[PDB]
């Protein structure tokens, strides 16, 4: 009878730990997807910012060139 | 002719950052950490 | 006696796994708070960058307009 | 009159990114993964 | 003399964001959640 | 004999849960390293962006000053 109690409560504990491991797996999966998304987004921001700032550089350069042409 | 509008470059509005919602899983972990006391053996 | 050993060590194991699940819960909670903070921050950066760059666009436009007025 | 100072827009200094410190919890998980060997049954 | 090239400032290309790959650990967790059924006691 | 079964399967379960806790520890460690890297990167981006935009501000200011000098 005590063996039946140990077996039943061990089966219950293993079921609950299975649920906990499935929950931890799902949570780490969502965290992975989100952190990777944000990383790709920050990398895209870095690259396209580099592009836009280079464009701004060229624009200001032509600005200063026109100014020198005037003066 | 006058100068055209300056196209400063890429449209940075396309960038966006998701938001993770794992409160279900965290709450489940705490619920299990509390329910494992219903599985302790007491002979 | 062996049943008492099994019961005691199973109770110890379940206590340690309770501590581990509480630690995993706290860790995932902190990771969630931090990743969400960083996501909101990156989104704020994206929006306010869009604003500042639009402003720069208007400014350079007026610049070029004044230049054309001169030349 | 001369032109005023250009206000390029928002003050991006307000933006900031936190830093997660879960080394306590990771160390606790490894400590438990090592201490569960003190709970293996040996009849 | 004409004006030099404008150095707009820092070289933002040095910035970069890593990418986490914990698919091994997530797959191991699911494999263990499936293999714990081989450890249920059936007297 | 049933006690030997309970003991063997409990040892197997504790071994598998040890593997799962080690995997969760490694996963949270990698997630911590990556989220902290991305946070430092976003902070660097914020600071150096502030610098570059201040520079752009000064440049446009001198631009407008030269313009006023012309006109």
């Amino acid at each position: 009878e005590n063996q039946k109690l140990i077996a039943n409560q061990f089966n219950s504990a293993i079921g609950k730990i299975q649920d906990s491991l499935s929950s931890t797996a799902s949570a780490l999966g969502k965290l992975q997807d989100v952190v990777n998304h944000n990383a790709q987004a920050l990398n895209t921001l870095v690259k396209q910012l580099s592009s836009k700032f280079g464009a701004i550089s060229s624009v200001l350069n032509d600005i200063f060139s026109r100014l020198d042409k005037v003066e | 002719h006058t100068s055209p509008d300056v196209d400063l470059g890429g449209d940075i509005s396309g960038i966006n950052a998701s938001v993770v919602n794992i409160q279900k899983e965290i709450d489940r972990l705490n619920e299990v950490a509390k329910n494992l006391n219903e599985s302790l053996i007491d002979l």
